[PDB]
RNA sequence: GACGACAUUAGACGAAUCAUCUGGAAAGAUGAAUCAAAGAAGGUAAUAAUCCUGUAGUCGAAAAUGUUGUCUCUCUUGAGUGGAUCCUGAGUACGACGGAGCACGUGAAAUUCCGUCGGAAUCUGGGAGGACCAUCUCCUAAGGCUAAAUACUCUCUAGUGACCGAUAGUGAACCAGUACCGUGAGGGAAAGGUGAAAAGCACCCCGGAAGGGGAGUGAAAUAGAACCUGAAACCGUGUGCUUACAAGUAGUCAGAGCCCGUUAAUGGGUGAUGGCGUGCCUUUUGUAGAAUGAACCGGCGAGUUACGAUUUGAUGCAAGGUUAAGCAGUAAAUGUGGAGCCGUAGCGAAAGCGAGUCUGAAUAGGGCGUUUAGUAUUUGGUCGUAGACCCGAAACCAGGUGAUC
RNA sequence: UAACUUGGGAGUCAGAACAUGGGUGAUAAGGUCCGUGUUCGAAAGGGAAACAGCCCAGACCACCAGCUAAGGUCCCAAAAU
RNA sequence: GACAAUGGUAGGAGAGCGUUCUAAGGGCGUUGAAGCAUGAUCGUAAGGACAUGUGGAGCGCUUAGAAGUGAGAAUGCCGGU
């Protein structure tokens, strides 16, 4: 490129459709005739006239709490946890071990709660433990 | 790969390039996106134009409703009348964009690889003073539009920025747009280990 | 601005790509069918999710 | 960047109306009545090149029977002995002939005529 | 209240070129040369780094102002222990009643304020911790002051524009809030350009003058003041062809006669005569339509933009991806900045459990989830919020102007 | 040779005539209301004197070529007194 | 080289022309720019060159970007006739 040369992709640009031009465009009217294609141009959100969208209220929401980690990791061998969030989670609320492929390889643990299978699995390799 | 160090138009001790940086095969798309998120960001908005609202001008029915055998109008000012309101007019904007972190590397990157595709010198300059001499420099042909990349600060060279044809950075910041233009560049040896490494 | 939730969004919750709902008759006149009183199941309208989005999306 | 849209308007225009030379009255010098009056005729012409087929087929008929009565041999009979005959043309060539030469015209009635 | 430094209100210096052709005139072409901390810009008889103003840089203030500094200048005790006895803001806080406001509509409705009325305590005290009591934790009203960070620009200085260039842009480029209209509040216009220089037509002639033909100024006066360029409508003057038995949405097709010669090719101008043929848009079951709109022509003039969602295409990364504000930075892509966001595991109203959960007596049966590709930026399509394709109402409300009819 | 799913985008909700089975109406209506099918609407051209819907037939452009469809062959007006 | 399709309003999808400006590159211009006028020319279209006259100083071209981007009709505004 020497800025007299340029030649970009293939589908990054396009026509942009300007109406309200031609007659051959495709456009002149774009829209009805008569009919709603006034400048509000709404059915108003969504609303036919009538109440379908009315269904009975089956709710309450409080606070609440874990993440995920799966005991799918091959990463490390033996480097107790708690300093990482590198190859696991970024961010935690409150941190949780669960399933998901074996870890054959072992490894000891350092967690808050715990799953069943995982438990199963970390005891069977080096270690189980819950804080 | 490596190339040949020179001093004034003699040769001296070559020295290594990564093939990371000059050897990075270049992206074309990547760079047009590059450069016209260089060229918009300088355009800026200021342009304005008056609607039927700010400008000063009337709400009064110049002459009433009907009876007339004339139309039906609201005011002497609207986009019809002489002195209106220009509707769906243009107003300021940011005209700026983002990229990501990496596409920006990518670029200069490669861009500087267009250069080495072909030819990009070296030299290494001490040179303190002030004056049109560094254009009788250019015995090494230095074809006319350049960049002439030095370290951070110099107050030396950049006075000299005088000639008809040519730009001087510190590497802190190299734009792929002061790139582009030119054809020929230099650099110095001291630094450009130091845009290798940095990328 | 960002754009406002439809807060008519404790009457249908997400899964995977679509809602949930409770069926909707119920709670007045429980005389009637046993059968018809067991309709504690889905609901959903297919092709009004085309509808019923755009408006409540930061749910879905 | 406003867009003064002139500097092209004038221009199309006459690109009209320099199609309108030798129409009548105000039809040849102002925009409008030209533009509407140019489209009847590029629509007439579309058809107007239909009519001169259907045209000179008429006419060249026409000529040729009035050849061929005066040996009292009515249009109609003449084809059916030419195409009994293993020989055909087109018209407008039984016109030429029949105009500009008799005698050979003559040979072909004969040539058809004792074919039926 | 004394006394120094810096900036502001006038300014100065400020490097460098000659010729030939064209020209009315060169700053252009042609050549050979020069300065650059100055090739930014504008003017100069046509397009100039080297002709002028100028810029880079440097210097400069008697007086006045403004901000800063150091001695004057003022003004000042600062902690600790012990806690016998006293003090810690009264018609207050709080409650009820009606109300407002707190994102919060009287709701279970805290916390804060208003009015009426009642009406506490004194550190072993009192208030809060979203009705209310308890334990725990934190804080101490009912008295007052407080820079910066921030929001705006009537105005000035210096600057800038993928802003306008006379029906645009301030309404206003000019003697404009003028002329004008109205009792009055108030509303509101149209109108730029000679040429390089006024050198702005001496003088003769007709003419009452105006105006003109001549002569001259000027490169050009068909640039001569209603003065650059000067289109179309419209109006004329002359002329090649044609037209006075003729029924015409006006053309097209065919075509003789008469004339002419091109951006030189199946030529151009006219057109006796025949065939064929009921305008344009809008709206409409359908319109030649006797349904509507347009007198002609010139100009003007209607899906735009931000923010956000969604999908489509591209592009970079990849079980990873990504920055926000802010800081430095040429009003700049470019570096930093890991709070935050998405996804990676879901189901259940929820506690919860977790590749299974929920329902359920059930391990049955079934709904949902399983089996990885996602995500940041962006062109386009669409939607929503903001007047949101344009023009168009009677009407409503607050404020004020008029009883000279 | 089309059919289905998903996703993005709309338009349309006033229909008319002809034939046909029917209701209503008076075995009236260029009537109205339904089913059935076509054409017009969104489709010119040839015929129906003339004509939105009837009849034949679905225009990519050009030719001074031909054969046919409906309907026609004395002049108008091409074709058999 | 064959084979087939190519009427079309609402409307959906696609490829395209020209204007103003910008950036870059390369070019024209008193030995007469732009605009204007005339013309028997090129291209499938929107459109563009060329010759000549007038005109008296700025303009094109290729690549790409952003748009106040196109006007025959509003009982449309203005101006002239
Ligand atoms: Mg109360
Ligand atoms: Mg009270
Ligand atoms: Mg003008
Ligand atoms: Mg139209
Ligand atoms: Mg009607
Ligand atoms: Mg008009
Ligand atoms: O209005
Ligand atoms: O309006």
């Amino acid at each position: 490129m020497k800025l007299h040369e340029l030649k970009p992709a293939e589908g990054s640009r396009k026509e942009r459709n300007r109406v309200g031009r031609g007659v051959a465009t495709g456009n002149g009217k774009t829209s009805g005739r008569g009919h709603k294609g006034q400048k509000a141009r709404s059915g108003g959100g969504v609303r036919p006239g009538f109440e379908g969208g009315q269904l009975p209220l089956f709710r309450r929401l409080p606070k609440r709490g874990f993440t995920n980690i799966n005991r799918k990791e091959y990463a490390i061998v033996n480097l107790d946890q708690l300093n990482k969030f590198e190859d696991g989670t970024e961010v935690t609320p409150a941190l949780l071990v669960e399933s998901g492929v074996v870890k054959n390889e072992k490894s000891g643990i350092k967690i808050l709660g715990n799953g069943s299978l995982d438990k199963k699995l970390t005891v069977k390799a080096h270690k189980f433990s819950a804080s | 790969n490596y190339d040949v160090l020179k001093l004034d138009g003699t040769k001296s001790g070559s020295i290594e390039l990564s093939d990371a940086v000059f050897g990075i095969e270049p992206n074309n798309s990547v760079l047009f996106e590059a450069i016209n998120l260089q060229r918009a960001s300088l355009r800026q908005g200021t342009h304005a134009v008056k609607n039927r609202s700010a400008v000063s001008g009337g709400g009064r029915k110049p002459w009433k409703q009907k009876g007339t055998g004339r139309a039906r109008q609201g005011t002497i000012r609207a986009p019809q009348w002489r002195g209106g309101g220009i509707v769906f007019g243009p107003t300021p904007r940011s005209y700026a964009y983002k990229m990501p972190k990496k596409m920006r590397r990518l670029a200069l990157r490669s861009a500087l690889s267009f250069k080495a595709q072909e030819n990009g010198l070296t030299v290494v300059d001490a040179f303190n003073f002030e004056a049109p001499k560094t254009k009788e420099f250019k015995n090494v042909l230095s074809t006319l539009e350049q960049p002439k990349k030095v370290l951070v600060v110099t107050e030396n060279e950049d006075v000299n920025v005088e000639l008809s044809a040519r730009n001087i950075p510190g590497v802190q910041v190299t734009t792929a747009q002061g790139l582009n233009v030119l054809d020929i560049t230099n650099a110095d040896s001291l630094v450009i280990t130091e845009a290798a490494a940095k990328k | 601005p960002k754009m406002k939730t439809h807060r008519g969004a404790a009457k249908r919750v997400k899964r995977t790509a679509s809602g949930q709902l409770k069926r909707s008759r119920a709670f007045t006149s429980h005389l009637f069918a046993n059968k018809s009183t067991k309709q504690k199941r889905q609901l959903r309208k297919a092709r009004l999710v085309s509808k019923s989005d755009m408006k409540r999306v930061k749910q879905l | 960047p406003r867009v003064k849209g002139g500097t092209v308007t004038r221009a199309r225009r006459k690109k009209t109306i320099k199609l309108a030379k030798g129409y009548f009255g105000s039809k040849h010098t102002l925009y409008k009545v030209a533009k509407q009056q140019v489209m009847k005729s590029g629509q007439y012409a579309f058809r107007d090149r239909r009519q001169r087929k259907r045209d000179f087929r008429k006419l060249w008929i026409t000529r040729i029977n009035a050849a061929a009565r005066q040996h009292e041999m009515s249009y109609s009979r003449l084809m059916n002995g030419l195409k009994k005959a293993g020989i055909d043309i087109n018209r407008k060539m039984l016109s030429e002939i029949a105009i500009s030469d008799e005698k050979a015209f003559a040979q072909l009635v004969t040539k058809a005529k004792d074919a039926l």
